RNA sequence: GCGGCCCCCUGGACGAAGACUGACGCUCAGGUGCGAAAGCGUGGGGAGCAAACAGGAUUAGAUACCCUGGUAGUCCACGCCGUAAACGAUGUCGACUUGGAGGUUGUGCCCUUGAGGCGUGGCUUCCGGAGCUAACGCGUUAAGUCGACCGCCUGGGGAGUACGGCCGCAAGGUUAAAACUCAAAUGAAUUGACGGGGGCCCGCACAAGCGGUGGAGCAUGUGGUUUAAUUCGAUGCAACGCGA
RNA sequence: AAGGAGGUAUUCAUGUU
């Protein structure tokens, strides 16, 4: 409906699965996809293929908002990181700005404890 | 690698010069190691005092992502 | 092999028409040593199906053969889980050798009389994609589709 | 690692320069040491067996220039 | 044991040159104090993590490993507790005895010619010589050579247990046996064979193919059953169209 | 992930970038 032309897109790549959302340059949220809701469970949600049709996906449902520039915040030691990125270059965006945003705590919280597999 | 700051007789690095700690903070904001820029280490505990008393000051920033 | 160094054994071309395709066709067709019966199958079902599509028996073979050849296959591998499909390209020597094979498994598991007739019959149902080989060279297609994910 | 699209620049070169860019900042590596916890007793015990080994290599190296293997 | 930055209060170590005291020293049972983590008492606070616990899976079973939660606890203040593989498994003090490469922190000199050169102290890591070490090793920071003083050991199990004393709110700590039982327990190193350790290599071992076996009928061997007897032997691979 | 090269690794003007 409304015209922006100029979008943010939000990698969150998680070991498990990846999330992309495209949001206008405020914050707000225009349409997302996600690797388990492009038909992937498991051992394939969790592969750098299914990244890559979660941001075909998503940039097919943003149409409608006639976006041309792309900025690029990826977060996550996913297993895409990198698809997603080639992805929107494919579809059609003209990425201008790729920067990493990873949270890195300054030794805040107690992680976890080791897995004993 | 040569330290600058033992061929120079710098005695305090100061943390009001954020001309030099520029060069010795990376891109990211981070403290570079001793071992890439070849500081000894007295001039290393001295320069990370000041780096950190200058990121205090909003002299340098902390990371490079919180503005 | 391990110590591998295996060399190439080289193929005779066939007398009548000077093909190495069509000699490794009939080796691929004979069973238990009998060349003879096996070639004269060939050249039959070669002679029908070229008064059948109009063009020259090496031509309407190698017309057939194109719909058939595999572009990609899976193999599988041990070393991530043990479950793993991944798909690979096929080496064109090895793409003439499965498209002969699955067009002769093909026709030997057909419903007409003779094994002429029913290699004539594959052969025209593979030069318009319709037959059980080019099936399974479609079918081999979409599992490596579906495996595309593990391609790396 | 914040990287600027240049110009004429194409994407497959912007993006080399931002993967080694977030491999220079190590991210990756530092989020893997943050996933679980270890105590100050493991963290000790691996960095001291590290510079062992890594110190022993060295000596190793620099005593093989020594001798010829034929 | 201590890890952001700043301030306030405070302990020790080292170096330079000089002055001063004039053996004022070393060790130390008893005693006194400090002493990780868990735990205990009283009150706070509680984001994350997480015994117990609850659920979900895994499994022959799974009171576990894995997953989702989750309480005490972890944090603070004030008291207990007094213990650890509290380890360098190496008591403190002093002297003497070939070397090398470094780290760290002072200081002196020479041309700082420009991060240089040359010395002399403290602490520290790694190699190593003689000698010591059952051996591994150790080696001027000894586990060489000596001296001072204190702590401990006397086969393995029973047992760091019982009883008694002391200490503790408790948990327990500390001091510490005997009967009985065994002829060994043990430390280091050697040769093997192992390892759900590591590397390198090979074989129709796998993979790539072709044809089978397992289904049917029959031939044949064995097991079992049956019989008066169904003669005897081979019976994992490496017995079973085997002696025959 | 796989291979190659250099080292125990840098001095390698700054600038540009
Ligand atoms: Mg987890
Ligand atoms: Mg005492
Ligand atoms: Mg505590
Ligand atoms: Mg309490
Ligand atoms: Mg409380
Ligand atoms: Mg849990
Ligand atoms: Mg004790
Ligand atoms: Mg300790
Ligand atoms: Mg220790
Ligand atoms: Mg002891
Ligand atoms: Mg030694
Ligand atoms: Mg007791
Ligand atoms: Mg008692
Ligand atoms: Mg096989
Ligand atoms: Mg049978
Ligand atoms: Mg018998
Ligand atoms: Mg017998
Ligand atoms: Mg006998
Ligand atoms: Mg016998």
């Amino acid at each position: 409906r409304k015209q922006v032309s100029d979008g943010v897109a939000h990698i969150h790549a998680s070991f498990n699965n990846t999330i992309v959302t495209i949001t206008d340059r405020q914050g707000n949220a225009l349409g997302w996809a996600t690797a388990g809701g492009s038909g992937f469970r498991g051992s394939r949600k969790s592969t750098p293929f299914a990244a890559q049709v979660a941001a075909e996906r998503c940039a097919d449902a943003v149409k409608e908002y006639g976006i041309k520039n792309l900025e690029v915040m990826v977060k996550g030691p996913g297993p895409g990181r990198e698809s997603t990125i080639r992805a929107l270059n494919a579809a059609g965006f003209r990425i201008t700005n790729i920067t990493d945003v990873t949270p890195i705590p300054h030794n805040g919280c107690r992680p976890p404890k080791k897995r004993r597999v | 690698k040569f330290c600058r700051f033992t061929a120079e007789g710098v005695q305090e690095i100061d943390y009001k010069d954020i001309a030099t700690l520029k060069n010795y903070i990376t891109e990211s904001g981070k403290i570079v190691p001793s071992r890439i820029t070849g500081t000894r280490a007295k001039y290393q505990r001295q320069l990370a005092r000041a780096i950190k008393r200058a990121r205090y000051l909003s002299l340098l920033p902390y990371t490079d992502r919180h503005q | 092999p391990r110590r591998r160094v295996i060399g190439q054994r080289k193929i005779l071309p066939d007398p009548k028409f000077g093909s190495e395709l069509l000699a490794k066709f009939v080796n691929i067709l004979m069973v238990d040593g009998k060349k003879s019966t096996a070639e004269s199958i060939v050249y039959s079902a070669l002679e029908t199906l070229a008064q059948r599509s109009g063009k020259s028996e090496l031509e309407a073979f190698e017309v057939a053969l194109e719909n058939v050849r595999p572009t990609v296959e899976v193999k599988s591998r041990r070393v991530g889980g043990s479950t793993y499909q991944v798909p690979v390209e096929v080496r064109p020597v090895r793409r003439n050798a499965l498209a002969m094979r699955w067009i002769v498994e093909a026709a030997r598991k057909r419903g007409d009389k003779s094994m002429a007739l029913r290699l004539a019959n594959e052969l025209s149902d593979a030069a318009e994609n319709k037959g059980t080989a080019v099936k399974k060279r479609e079918d081999v297609h979409r599992m490596a589709e579906a495996n595309k994910a593990f391609a790396h | 690692p914040v990287i600027k699209v240049r110009e004429n620049e194409p994407f497959d070169v912007a993006l080399r320069r931002f993967k080694r860019s977030c491999e220079k900042a190590g991210v990756l590596a530092e989020v893997r040491r943050r996933e679980f916890y270890e105590k100050p007793t493991t963290e000790r015990k691996r960095a001291k067996a590290s510079a062992v080994k890594r110190h022993a290599k060295k000596l190793a190296r620099e005593n093989a220039r020594r001798t010829r293997l034929y």
